[PDB]
Parts: structure tokens; C-alpha cells; sequence
RNA sequence: CGUUACUUUGAAGAAAUUAGAGUGCUCAAAGCAAGCCAUCGCUCUGGAUACAUUAGCAUGGGAUAACAUCAUAGGA
């Protein structure tokens, strides 16, 4: 069944963008989703994306811009304190100087950088570069 | 009713035969039931205060004190004298894999009349005095299942 | 999936994105809620007496225009089935296939779909022992 | 073991008394005595060790077999006699005064003080009973009984002793906003004045500090020593006055000094 | 002359609330489908707020149990309420009660219709009652926000279709989000 | 007068070992010494600090997640 709905959105937005393709359509959509693109589109990733409400689960429609290398989840969401994002950005990043850790901390979903400015760890959502 | 043994049960200290006896007096003085907090935020069950039994391991009327660990649990089985067996479940960490296992902890708790408590129901116990040869702990506070 | 078949079929009816009641719909909602009561009075269950209101009687749908379901309305009245329909209709599956294997021996074929019929049994009997809509104590034999 | 440890492995030594690893198998094992092995400074350490007096062990037996020591008022002889917190040793023939106080990093320091100011010690109260014949006493951490305390003295609090007369002249009640130092654990030696208190039932009771700076640090009840009343200390402090360092500020100040 | 119009707990009425309660008082028995309806109908309370469209906008507020006879009497009062005070663009809104998010030492049920979000669709369903919400979409800027557009039904349009700026900007001041509409 | 995981901060988690500050044992492995124009003495000389799984105690946070409920609310 669908176990990760964060896993086939950003699988799906990862083959389209590497297809050339500039709209991308998310099903299901979520909170986490819209909120893990909202990072994305901070930091200049993504351009518009757009909430279709069905009365269901919605739909995102995502313009890609050819700024994206990947983006991927990390199953499982490993508890990351606040110390260890070295470690966890040396393992998933291409570099120290691009790429973003996406994680849920109680102070909300946050890039690495800015988990790292709040002092505040949490767990792992993903990645993009 | 509560003479169930071969010797009478008196509450330690209490001397029921008393000839001025009187019910505004403090719990243990003048023939009253002795009766006692235990302390730690945990309220005394009316039925340990208004209660006929008589139970030297009650944490409330008894002689024992709770001083040590706070365990909260699941009843995991009922079928001794006033000794349950109190299932703790947590989760431990495994460093290689980075996941955790489910692991579990029998631990005997002695429970008062003052609580009925049935195999399923979340308790509450502290620690005490050995009272037994597995028993370290005293039911405090029984949460039914539903 | 299919829980027990290779199946991959979504056939499937789709809700209208429109909530409320279309213009054409005039029937007062103690009207279409008395209406089911009878219809269940009868021995219909839920989904047969929607069928019926939407089929036979100018109502699309329940919920869109008394704004309840057709179980919780029934509920309310007191014409709720004991057993949940659909365990009913899969213990009715059971019963069948048992007095055809009584029957019907070497039918080894249908003693698998059996198997298969008691699982699903077994499935939702205990979703709702869980959800309390069964006596805790409900046993299937 | 069959009984009492009598030696004490060097290694095994409490590490505030900066005792190196080859000097020997052994540390001096304090003895029983007003203060507790793991927090006291023996009479053989502050002789040879840190006032240079005696070079040997040897030496420290000859010094003090002479009479010439005394703490809190008292000539002592026992070279592992566990001298402790706000402890009076007196040389009654050079006329040195000394209160052993801790320095900001977790270090009895002997601290030079007048000859007035050696004629009173500060003692923390352990708790306040009645005893036989229901006669009310007050104990110390310091290993002191005294009978008949004021009434208004409570456990926790800091009594003013005169060691001549030995009464208690003047007593601190702990409360929020006295100044106090810590004796125990990573803070040892720092002071501040207690913020707010911070009880949970049936654990240990935390005690918020402020440093003069404005450095906030926690620690437990039984590691608060209260100094004075208010924000002026009873007794005088060593150089640091309580305030600790990083070792940033240690650094420049070391800087400094090398520069000048 | 205190009846239409009652706060929810004694409070002045503003001027403006007493101007729409005497409006409504003058608009009693003027019609025939001005009375044998308006027995039943009470004000909570009624604001007015400028619009961009050079116009000005008024709300009114129910007791949310008189909501549907307010909605079958809604196009009729719009229109009798808009000529009372024309030029202010009359909308008809519930009351809802927004309750603060249970917390971990709490076990209250929360009624999902009492819950922010349910408050502020059955909100904008409300103050756009002539016209029927057929679509709903949502734009995320690149600078962060976050625009709102609904697809109102064909049918309607010109009945909706002037009040359009004067909705963006009720919804704007009472519920707080950019609001678009389209029509399919 | 719902818990827990998780995270943050604090207190602990012996010394020695490890990392690391200072220091010209002639260097170094070390050690915890020492240094000062020479001083009947002085530098209050120094003898830092970090790390320390898991489990336990306490503080803030509630996004993520687990368990328990979740229309006799029959609520107040
Ligand atoms: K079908
Ligand atoms: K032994």
C-alpha cells in the first residue's frame, strides 16, 4: 500500500524533473508535503506549486525549474539531534557548501541550517540538491 | 468478616478495646482505624479508609513505606493472594541498527484490598520494602481499562 | 489490491464534489428519514435502502440531504442491525459454502474459497470487537 | 573485604587535591573526622603539598607532633585529620589565619584571614531534632552537635559558630535571593545568589544561582552552602570571588598578563 | 427599538450596529415577504469595513440556528438591507466558535466543526451564499504566500458578480486570507 | 486532574587512559611541572577544558510518531 505519501511525492517530482518535464502532479497531498515544498521553494528548488482540493486527499501541481539534482526521503525518519547533522549531511549531501537536510523538529519542518540557528534537533524528513 | 486466618488481624498499634473511644480523634488513636498518604501526590482510596480489612503490606493502612522507583504498568496477571504481576513494556535501543526492539519487564507488585484490579489495567506502583521473595513494589493507583 | 486475488479492478462509484442537496431535490429530511425508517422496518439494510432512495425516489444521496448517514440515522431510531451487515453478509457466504461442502465432498476447490470466506470473517469480527459494535465475547462457528 | 579499607591508591584519590600520578602507590587516606573523605583536604596536604612548610611525610609527623597546628581552635596531631569547607587552620607561632575555601575550579584554597575573622567558622545545618530527655539539638555537616538551637534555625540553614566560646552568634535562613557558594559538583567554588528554588517531591531539590555577573547555573540542595545574608558574604572570598571563568577569558587575561 | 439586534453578552452596540437594527426595525412589516419570516430573525452584530472597489461593505452576524431561514430570506434582505444602505455591498455571515487546539493533558473531543479550518470554509461558504463553491485552489508564491482561489457556479454570475472585491476583502478582514474567484 | 517516544537544556556519569590548554625534561617519548636580574623572596604561581552510549533525575518544545480513548459527550 502507500506507506510513505512524502516518499512517492518527491520520487515522483525526482523522475519528472529528470524527464524535462516543467508541471508535476502530487496525489496524495499533506501537510508534510506542502511543507516540505515550501522549504524547496525557499530555497529557490521549485517555483510555484498549487493545492488542488478534491474534498479528498488533494493534488499538488508543482512547476519544476531544472534546478533540481534529487530529492529524496530517508526511511526511516531517524531521530537527528542536533549534534549529529554533521554526520548526516556528510552522508547524504554532495557537498558542505549545497544541499539541504529536511527534518520535523517541534519548532517545525526545517532545513539543517536552520535547525542548526534555532538549536533544535528532531527527525530526518529528507533531502534535496 | 476479615478474620479469615488461625490468629486475629489487628492493625499494629491499635488498640481496639479501648474505653474512650472517639471518631473525631486522628486515624490509629482511640480504637480508630489507622489509616495513613503515602505521599508523592497519590491520593488515599476512601476504601482503604473506611475499609475492614487489615493488610501489613498496604502501602495506606499497612506498616510499609514507598520511598525509591515510581513504575506505571499493565496488570499482567491476578491470581495470587493480593500480589499481581505487573508487565512493564519499553523500548530498547540498538546501537548498530540505529532501531529499537520491543522488551518487556515482569514485575511483582503486592496490591491492598483497597483495589480490584483486573489482568489489563493500567497501575501505578512505588517501591517498598521487600515484602516478599520477588515483591518490591505496591500497587499506588489502578486505571480500569476502559 | 484485492485482499484475497490477484484482482487489481477500481471499479468504484464517485461522490460528487458538490456537498449539497442539487435544486431538483425537494423532499423534506424528516421525510427521507422516516422513508428509511419503514425501509428498514421491512428488514432492508443500509445499503439496500439506499439503492432503493436513490433508484426508486428522487435522492442522490442520504448525506447530502438530511446530512447524516444512513446507519447513524437508524441508530438514532433504534433499527440498527446486531450484527454489522457486512459480517452478516459474509457469515450468510460462510453458511452457504459449509452446506454445499456438506454436500459436496470433493469439492476441494470450494473448501479453499471457504478458507479464504473465514479469514475475511475473522478480519472484520475482530475490527469490531475493537470498534465495539460486537459483544466482546461474539464467537463465529 | 573483610573489613575497613586502610590505604588509599594514588590514583583513587579525590582529584582536586592535584596529587601526581608517580609521586607514589598511595594518597594519604583521610581520617574519620567533622568532613567527608571525598571532600576534605588532609592536615599532610595543606603542610607539604601546599604551604611547602614540611617536604615529607616525615617532616609533616614532626610539624605537627610540635603542637603547632590547630583547626577550628583545636591542636590536632592526626597528619590525615579531613579538614574541610570554611575550616580555620591557625598557626598560633607564625600568626597565619586560614579558612579553606574553594576556588572556581573545584579546589580547596587556603585563604588568608585576619586574626578576628579566624574566631568564627560558618557551618550549614543538617537537620534540627529533638533528642533525649526531649531536649532540641542541631547537627552540622561539619560533624557538630549543638543543644538548644534558636527556634527559627531550620535544616539547610548557616550558622555563624565562635569558635572560642562555641554558640551560635549568628544564623542564615536559606532563602531566595542570599548569597551562596557551591561545594559540590561541576560548580564547586562558585557564587551567586539563589534565584528561586525548584522542589520535586520525593527526588533531590534544585536550586537555581546567579552569579554578580549574570551567569545562571542549577545544582542541588545539598551541594548550596548560604554565606550571607543578602548579597554581601559573611566571610571574605578568594581572588576569583566566586565568579568562574571560560577558558577564553582565562586565555586573555593570561595574554594579558604576558603582555604586560 | 432594541429587539432585532441582541450581543452575545451585554455590550454596547456600536453606532453602526444601532443605524442596522433601525433599519431593520423601518424593514419589519414593509413587504409581505418582509414579515411572517423576519418574527424569527436576531443580529448578533454588524461591522462595516471600505473595499478596494471604491465601495463599502457591511456584515451580519447570526446566532447560526436562524442561519438557513436567514438564507432563504438572504437574496430578498440583501437587496431590501443594500437599499437601507446603498452602496454597502450586505453580506450575511454565521457565528462560529473557534476553540484553541486540545492540549496532551486534556481529552476533550474537540467537535471538528468548531475547529479553525471547518470554521473558515463553512465562513466563506457563507459569505458567498448566492453563488456555490464548485472548485477550490490554493497558490503557494514564491515569496511565501499563500493565495486563494475558488471556482464559483456559472449560474449565478451576475448575481455574484459585482460583489467579488468586496467578498476578497470581508473574507480578507474576518477570517484573514487572500481570496480569488473565477468562474468555470 | 491522557501518557510515551523524539528533541533541547541542566545536574550526574571516579581516577588513570583518550582528545586537548599551559609549560624548552637540551629534543622527544614524558612529567606536572615551573617562571621571575638572583629575590632571606615574589608570581593569590600553575596543576585548565572537552568527551563520557544505554538506563535513571529535572527544564523547555509538540512538528513527526506510538499507545489509550474518540454520540448513554448523554457534555457542562
Ligand atoms: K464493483
Ligand atoms: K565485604
Amino acid at each position: 500500500v502507500r506507506v510513505s505519501v512524502l516518499n512517492d511525492a518527491l520520487k515522483s517530482m525526482y523522475n519528472a524533473e529528470k524527464r524535462g518535464k516543467r508541471q508535476v502532479m502530487i496525489r496524495p497531498s499533506s501537510k508534510v508535503i506542502i511543507k516540505f515544498l515550501i522549504v524547496m521553494q525557499k530555497h529557490g528548488y521549485i517555483g510555484e506549486f498549487e493545492y488542488v482540493d478534491d474534498h479528498r486527499s488533494g493534488k499538488i501541481v508543482v512547476e519544476l525549474n531544472g534546478r533540481l539534482n534529487k530529492c529524496g526521503v530517508i526511511s526511516p525518519r531517524f531521530d537527528v539531534g542536533v549534534k549529529e547533522i554533521e554526520g548526516w549531511t556528510a552522508r547524504l549531501l554532495p557537498s558542505r557548501q549545497f544541499g539541504y537536510i529536511v527534518l520535523t523538529t517541534s519548532a517545525g519542518i526545517m532545513d539543517h541550517e536552520e535547525a542548526r540557528r534555532k538549536n533544535v534537533g528532531g527527525k530526518v524528513l529528507g533531502f534535496f540538491y | 468478616a476479615e478474620q479469615t486466618e488461625k490468629s486475629f488481624l489487628k492493625q499494629p498499634k491499635v488498640f481496639l478495646s479501648t474505653k474512650k473511644a472517639d471518631k473525631a480523634k486522628r486515624p490509629g488513636k482511640a480504637g480508630n482505624r489507622f489509616w495513613k498518604s503515602v505521599g508523592l501526590g497519590f491520593k488515599t482510596p476512601r476504601e482503604a479508609i473506611d475499609g475492614t480489612y487489615i493488610d501489613k503490606k498496604c502501602p495506606f493502612t499497612g506498616t510499609v513505606a514507598i520511598r525509591g522507583r515510581i513504575i506505571a504498568g499493565t496488570c499482567h496477571s491476578a491470581k495470587m493472594n493480593r500480589t499481581i504481576i505487573v508487565r512493564r513494556n519499553y523500548l530498547h535501543f540498538v546501537k548498530k541498527y540505529q532501531r529499537y526492539e520491543k522488551r518487556h519487564s515482569n514485575i511483582p507488585a503486592h496490591i491492598s484490598p483497597c483495589f480490584r484490579v483486573k489482568e489489563g489495567d493500567h497501575v501505578i506502583i512505588g517501591q517498598c520494602r521487600p515484602l516478599s521473595k520477588t515483591v518490591r513494589f505496591n500497587v499506588l493507583k489502578v486505571v480500569p481499562a476502559g | 489490491g484485492r485482499m484475497h486475488s490477484r484482482g487489481k479492478g477500481i471499479s468504484s462509484s464517485a461522490l460528487p464534489y458538490k456537498r449539497t442537496p442539487p435544486s431538483w431535490v425537494k423532499t423534506a429530511v424528516a421525510d427521507v428519514d422516516e422513508l428509511i425508517t419503514k425501509a428498514a422496518k421491512k428488514g432492508q439494510m443500509p445499503s439496500q435502502i439506499g439503492v432503493l432512495l436513490r433508484d426508486q425516489h428522487g435522492i442522490p444521496l442520504v448525506k447530502s440531504v438530511t446530512g447524516s448517514k444512513i446507519l447513524r440515522i437508524l441508530k438514532a431510531h433504534g433499527l440498527a442491525p446486531e450484527i454489522p451487515e457486512d459480517l452478516y453478509f459474509l457469515i450468510k457466504k460462510a453458511v452457504a459454502i459449509r452446506k454445499h461442502l456438506e454436500r459436496n465432498r470433493k469439492d476441494k476447490d470450494s473448501k479453499f474459497r471457504l478458507i479464504l470466506v473465514e479469514s475475511r470473517i475473522h478480519r472484520l469480527a475482530r475490527y469490531y470487537k475493537r470498534t465495539k459494535k460486537l459483544p466482546p465475547t461474539w464467537k463465529y462457528e | 573485604a573483610r573489613g575497613l579499607k586502610k590505604h588509599l591508591k594514588r590514583l583513587n584519590a579525590p582529584s582536586h587535591w592535584m596529587l601526581d600520578k608517580l609521586g607514589g602507590a598511595f594518597a594519604p587516606k583521610p581520617s574519620s573526622g567533622p568532613h567527608k573523605a571525598r571532600e576534605c583536604l588532609p592536615l599532610i596536604l595543606i603542610l607539604r603539598n601546599r604551604l611547602k612548610y614540611a617536604l615529607t611525610y616525615r617532616e609533616v609527623q614532626s610539624i605537627l607532633m610540635q603542637r603547632h597546628i590547630m583547626v577550628d581552635g583545636k591542636v590536632r596531631t592526626d597528619k590525615t585529620y579531613p579538614a574541610g569547607f570554611m575550616d580555620i587552620i591557625s598557626i598560633p607561632k607564625t600568626g597565619e589565619n586560614y579558612r579553606l575555601l574553594y576556588d572556581t575550579k573545584g579546589r580547596f584554597r587556603l585563604h588568608s584571614v585576619r586574626d578576628e575573622d579566624a574566631k568564627f567558622k560558618l557551618c550549614k545545618v543538617r537537620s534540627v531534632q529533638f533528642g533525649q530527655k526531649g531536649i532540641p539539638y542541631l547537627n552540622t555537616y561539619d560533624g557538630r552537635t549543638i543543644r538548644y538551637p534558636d527556634p527559627l534555625i531550620k535544616a539547610n540553614d548557616t550558622i555563624k559558630l565562635d569558635l572560642e566560646t562555641n554558640k551560635i552568634v549568628d544564623f542564615i535562613k536559606f532563602d531566595v535571593g542570599n548569597v551562596v557558594m557551591v561545594t559540590g559538583g561541576r560548580n564547586t567554588g562558585r557564587v551567586g545568589v539563589i534565584k528561586n528554588r525548584e522542589k520535586h517531591k520525593g527526588t533531590f531539590e534544585t536550586i537555581h544561582v546567579e552569579d554578580a555577573q549574570g551567569h545562571q547555573f542549577a545544582t542541588r540542595l545539598g551541594n548550596v552552602f548560604t554565606i550571607g545574608k543578602g548579597t554581601k558574604p559573611w566571610v571574605s572570598l578568594p581572588k576569583g570571588k566566586g565568579i568562574k571563568l571560560t577558558i577564553i577569558e582565562e586565555q586573555r587575561k593570561r595574554d594579558a598578563a604576558a603582555q604586560a | 427599538a432594541r429587539k432585532k439586534i441582541q450581543k452575545d453578552k451585554g455590550v454596547e452596540p456600536s453606532e453602526f450596529e444601532d443605524t442596522v437594527a433601525q433599519a431593520f426595525f423601518d424593514l419589519e412589516n414593509g413587504n409581505q415577504e418582509l414579515k411572517s419570516d423576519l418574527k424569527d430573525l436576531y443580529i448578533n452584530t454588524a461591522i462595516q469595513m471600505d473595499v478596494v472597489g471604491n465601495r463599502k461593505a457591511v456584515v451580519i452576524h447570526v446566532p447560526y440556528r436562524l442561519r438557513k431561514p436567514f438564507r432563504k430570506i438572504h437574496v430578498r434582505l440583501v437587496r431590501e438591507l443594500e437599499k437601507k444602505f446603498s452602496g454597502k455591498d450586505v453580506v450575511f455571515v454565521a457565528t462560529r466558535r473557534i476553540v484553541r487546539p486540545p492540549k496532551k493533558g486534556s481529552a476533550v473531543q474537540r467537535p471538528r466543526t468548531r475547529t479553525l479550518t471547518a470554521v473558515h470554509d463553512g465562513i466563506l461558504e457563507d459569505v458567498v451564499y448566492p453563488a456555490e463553491i464548485v472548485g477550490k485552489r490554493v497558490r503557494y508564491r514564491l515569496d511565501g504566500a499563500k493565495v486563494i482561489k475558488i471556482y464559483l457556479d456559472p449560474k449565478e454570475r451576475n448575481n455574484t458578480e459585482y460583489k467579488l472585491e468586496t467578498f476578497s476583502a470581508v473574507y480578507r478582514r474576518l477570517c484573514g486570507k487572500d481570496v480569488v474567484f473565477e468562474y468555470p
